[PDB]
RNA sequence: GGGAAGGCCCGGCGGGGAAGGUGGCCCGGGGGGACGCCUCGCCGGCGGGCGCGACCCCUCC
RNA sequence: UAAGGCGCCCGAUGCCGACGCUCAUCAGACCCCAGAAAAGGUGUUGGUUGAUAUAGACAGCAGGAUGGUGGCCAUGGAAGUCGGAAUCCGCUAAGGAGUGUGUAACAACUCACCUGCCGAAUCAACUAGCCCUGAAAAUGGAUGGCGCUGGAGCGUCGGG
RNA sequence: AUAGCGACGUCGCUUUUUGAUCCUUCGAUGUCGGCUCUUCCUAUCAUUGUGAAGCAGAAUUCACCAAGCGUUGGAUUGUUC
RNA sequence: GAAGCUACCAUCUGUGGGAUUAUGACUGAACGCCUCUAAGUCAGAAUCCCGCCCAGGCGGAACGAUACGGCAGCGCCGAGGAGCCUCGGUUGGCCUCGGAUAGCCGGUCCCCCGCGGGGUCCGGUGCGGAGAGCCCUUCGUCCCGGGAAACGGGGCGCGGCCGGA
């Protein structure tokens, strides 16, 4: 997987084809984060492979569609367990996120991957999501979060667009 | 993990008052005025409650590594604080085994001049910092008192003057010679 | 026309770039009071720096080799060359276009001096990096005129005060007759007010 | 000292972005440099924002840390945000800003002729005053 | 996914839940406003003070 | 457009680019490729597993830390502290036939363990990122150079 | 066990030893030493400043910043050694 | 054996600071204690840099004199007079606080020190005492009227006084 722009999450079912030995073989059904269907349908062959001995060649796929977030205007935690292999031995974890999907959850999970340990998508498998009420979220960084009267200032504010005025008399000021 | 927001207050004492400009802080009280800037901290100080009760330090979204200087903000401005209502006082003793320890104080109390340290003809002289006070004690065979209001001088003039007596080229083990600081209290007790 | 840019606050090589181009673009810059500049990093790996710099000489004939200039401002012009294509004539045409100088010397003393944003410390770094004064460093590399440009740049603070004091007293002034004459100058005023000049 | 602080409810002024120039208001805290936010009345559909595009203002106004748009919208008429941010000099300057940028030709030579008559009396009259004052001086 | 949310009408209305707990209640302090202890201000007056003990007497934030 | 790039040299980000990580007194910076390992870090950031904590811990400040018995074999001397097995009981809120310092042996100090004050989170053992130690060659010297630390570095990514 | 050493192992660095190869030079790059002279490296013998010893002193070890300055006169041998 | 060269084979002379390394420390959190370190601070050397010393840049400065007496050449001035040749680029000016950024700017008497600096208070603060800005603004001339000015405008038109390294 290339985690390219935002993730969306994809439901896709899928079976053998039919065969003297059984006629109508059990559906299958997955959740795949990926960019597109198209890899989407990649990574659900991928990971039903490994799972149950299917083939895309010996298998199709019923049906695929993206699943819209439920709430998105929410602002939730989600809970992502998750395995990942580093440059000696693969490891299972659980990370906690704060957003209002599922999907924006799952790739700010590819770039804090990608900048805490150097994972890479194609390293990263993905195994659950939920999501995770405020008294059973466990990370200080999303529990610090969990206040009624949340109030904090914006200290230091960095002067952006510095180049649309490139030649200015003011020394300017970062204190608003 | 950036914390939203870590503090500490501080109380004052009644005898003592505090006005601060910014990060520099000033402290007045009986025994004199003490200024320090805090420019090199980059936190937030507020000078909360009438009758001046309270000095809050403030920290918004600081990892672990400035999450330490609220702290040592809090305990150099309460070392203010008490320097300024006390003072300090560093009484340091002398320890020979042979060779008495000849100390005598001169620009009233501000340059020591030290003798005979293990038959030494080098005359050893130090300057203490402004605003710190060398005497030598009454009631004590061999003793040095220094007083003053900011205990990063007293303790820098103790420093200097237990770091002018070493032995050079020896076991320092068994020639335990010098002048040492016996214990940090202050001028005056509550 | 000519771009006169004052150094205090700015980083090195983020202001000497944008110099460069400049001065390639055709625009005659000249930048002053080039010992405010100041450097990322600590005081202790710039020295280091400048002193493996030092170092390189050639070593059968060192009066032919590289020259290490001292001056803050020749410090400046340097870095600066570095960022020009200065063995061809438009490089040397362009250099010869941009004036460094520290402290600020009497041609433009009385004169307002530019800032560039984009190569500001307080913009470019966060508060708690470390960073060296180009000053500080070449003075205790060798340059031998930091007291002196310490003293007359004093002495151009206290004359451009009272300059500045002049300056807000005729101001004053100004602002009491725009209260005082609003009566008569008030249908002059309306129609700024509705161009959105004076609101 | 700081004065404006980012809490459930406070008042901010989008810089720039796809809803440029409009006011909202601070419904949540999504993360450490995003907010949820929305401007029943200054038509902002309820959305996710970053807090490196909206300037705080010193309003405040009352409702739950995730509140509906119809409470949002019934705090926002009660404290009747709309004509106190008309009012303030910050809109005022942003609406003189605007009005320059929108000036045409003609008004421009007619601000021209009429600054010219206003900084010809003022410095008459300023002279005046100057040598007024130093004959007092005097 | 015959769009997922969302908007309006308190839609009405069925019951249930805790918490990033609204009121309410209890504890604590920063307070103040009636300023009820001095000091000036004009024996009566108001304004000046950028006054001065309060304390559960409340009383508000 | 490809590959590769867009601070300046040097055409192109002069985007109000997104999220993080990292301070180096030897930083790092793009296939071939032009330089490094085993082993370590209470630097910092994640993660796994197991503990104990209002029957009041972790510090920290103070009080106890006992009898059989100086247990048996021993050595010239071994009282617990050089040596060989075991390691009991009553008193107990608790004390090991002992964790260490000390003497030839004691003595003495100290620890395990339990109490008083303090009143909410605290301990480990691993694992993986960046940085640091490991890291020494000869003409002065090379991420291409200048230089860069709210990056012009590292990882995942978006428009132009 | 770790002041100082370090077995059985195991990871490296250097090109001042020798190998291995045969890429350049066979219409020729004068092939050992010594003498003379300059500069450079540090893997530091001495000197400056330090830290650790089974450092009482003296003497002597181990380690750190460090190449600024020194590192000789002779018998024997063509010698380098 | 003069002079001159000349020898540790004679004789004379050979220097001071600064930031710091290793290291030892202060205050002090992180981690209720502790800790040289994280922020901040101190001492610190045959090292490093500079001074002393040698040279002095397609680098500058101050000052002196500046071409006959038959011719003449020169220097300064006449907002000195026409021009001729050649080299080009440009196509309105901004004449100024210092500086902070986890803060700034401007007024102020209501006070205190030496007009300036502090205190209180009042105003602004995505900088309307703004460089996202300010100033000047050009078709020209002729009549009459209104608005501003009568103190103003223009004068190598003037003679002085200060203002600058
Ligand atoms: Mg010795
Ligand atoms: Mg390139
Ligand atoms: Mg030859
Ligand atoms: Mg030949
Ligand atoms: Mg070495
Ligand atoms: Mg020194
Ligand atoms: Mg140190
Ligand atoms: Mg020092
Ligand atoms: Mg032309």
């Amino acid at each position: 997987m290339k985690a390219s722009g935002t993730l969306r999450e994809y439901k896709v079912v899928g079976r053998c084809l039919p065969t003297p030995k059984c006629r109508t073989p059990p559906l299958y059904r997955m959740r795949i984060f990926a960019p597109n269907h198209v890899v989407a349908k990649s990574r659900f062959w991928y990971f039903v492979s490994q799972l149950k001995k299917m083939k895309k060649s010996s298998g199709e796929i019923v049906y695929c569609g993206q699943v819209f977030e439920k709430s998105p205007l929410r602002v939730k935690n989600f809970g992502i367990w998750l395995r990942y292999d580093s440059r000696s031995g693969t490891h299972n974890m659980y990370r906690e996120y704060r957003d209002l999907t599922t999907a924006g959850a799952v790739t700010q999970c590819y770039r804090d991957m990608g900048a805490r340990h150097r994972a890479r998508a194609h390293s990263i498998q993905i195994m659950k999501v939920e999501e995770i009420a405020a008294s059973k979220c466990r990370r200080p960084a999303v529990k610090q979060f969990h206040d009624s009267k949340i109030k904090f200032p914006l200290p230091h504010r960095v002067l952006r667009r510095q180049h649309k005025p490139r030649f200015t008399t003011k020394r300017p000021n970062t204190f608003f | 993990m950036k914390t939203i927001l870590s503090n500490q207050t501080v109380d004052i004492p009644e005898n003592v008052d505090i006005s601060l400009k910014g990060r520099t802080v000033i402290v007045k009280g009986p025994r004199g005025t003490l200024r320090r800037d805090f420019n090199h901290i980059n936190v937030e100080l507020s000078l909360l409650g009438k009758k001046k009760k309270r000095l809050r330090v403030d920290k918004w979204w600081g990892n672990r590594k400035e999450l330490a200087t609220v702290r040592t903000i809090c305990s150099h401005v309460q070392n203010m604080i008490k320097g300024v209502t006390l003072g300090f006082r560093y009484k340091m003793r002398s320890v020979y085994a042979h060779f008495p320890i000849n100390v005598v104080i001169q620009e009233n109390g501000s340059l020591v001049e030290i003798r005979n340290f293990l038959g030494e003809k080098y005359i050893r002289r130090v300057r203490m910092r402004p605003g710190v006070a060398c005497s030598v004690s009454q009631a004590q065979k061999d003793e040095l008192v220094l007083e003053g209001n900011d205990i990063e001088l007293v303790s820098n003039s103790a420093a200097l003057i237990q770091q002018a007596t070493t032995v050079k080229n020896k076991d320092i083990r068994k020639f335990l010679d010098g002048i040492y600081v016996s214990e940090k209290g202050t001028v005056q007790q509550a | 026309q000519v771009l006169v840019l004052d150094g205090r606050g700015h980083l090195l090589g983020r202001l000497a770039a944008i110099v460069a181009k400049q001065v390639l673009l055709g625009r005659k810059v000249v930048v002053v009071r080039c010992e405010g500049i100041n450097i990322s990093g600590n005081f202790y790996r710039n020295k280091l720096k400048y002193l493996a710099f030092l170092r390189k000489r050639m070593n059968t004939n060192p009066s032919r080799g590289p020259y290490h200039f001292r001056a803050p401002s020749r410090i400046f012009w340097r870095t600066v060359r570095g960022m020009l294509p200065h063995k061809t004539k438009r490089g040397q045409a362009a250099l010869d276009r941009l004036k460094v100088f520290d402290g600020i010397p009497p041609p433009y003393d009385k004169k307002k001096r530019m800032v560039v944003p984009a190569a500001l410390k307080v913009v470019r770094l966060k508060p708690t990096r470390k960073f060296a004064y180009l000053g500080r460093l070449a003075h205790e590399v060798g340059w031998k005129y930091q007291a002196v440009t310490a003293t007359l740049e004093e002495k151009r603070k206290e004359k451009a005060k009272i300059h500045y004091r002049k300056k807000k007293q005729l101001m004053r002034l100004r602002k009491q007759a725009e209260k005082n004459v609003e009566k008569k100058i008030s249908k002059f005023t309306d129609v700024l007010k509705t161009h959105g000049l004076l609101v | 000292v700081f004065r404006r602080f980012v809490e459930v409810g406070r008042v901010a002024y989008v810089s720039f972005g796809p809803h440029a120039g409009k006011l909202v208001a601070i419904v949540d805290v999504i993360d450490q440099n995003r907010a949820l936010v929305d401007g029943p009345c200054t038509r902002v559909r309820r959305q996710a924002m970053p807090f490196k595009c909206m300037q705080l203002t010193d309003f405040i106004l009352k409702f739950p840390h995730s509140a509906r748009q119809k409470y949002v919208r019934k705090a926002w008429e009660k404290a009747d945000i709309n004509t106190k941010w008309a009012a303030t000099r910050w809109a005022k300057k942003i609406e003189a800003r605007e009005r320059k940028a929108k000036m045409t030709d003609f008004d421009r030579y007619k601000v021209m002729k009429a600054k010219k008559m206003r900084n010809r009396i003022i410095k008459n009259e300023v002279k005046k005053l100057q040598r007024a004052a130093l004959l007092k001086a005097s």
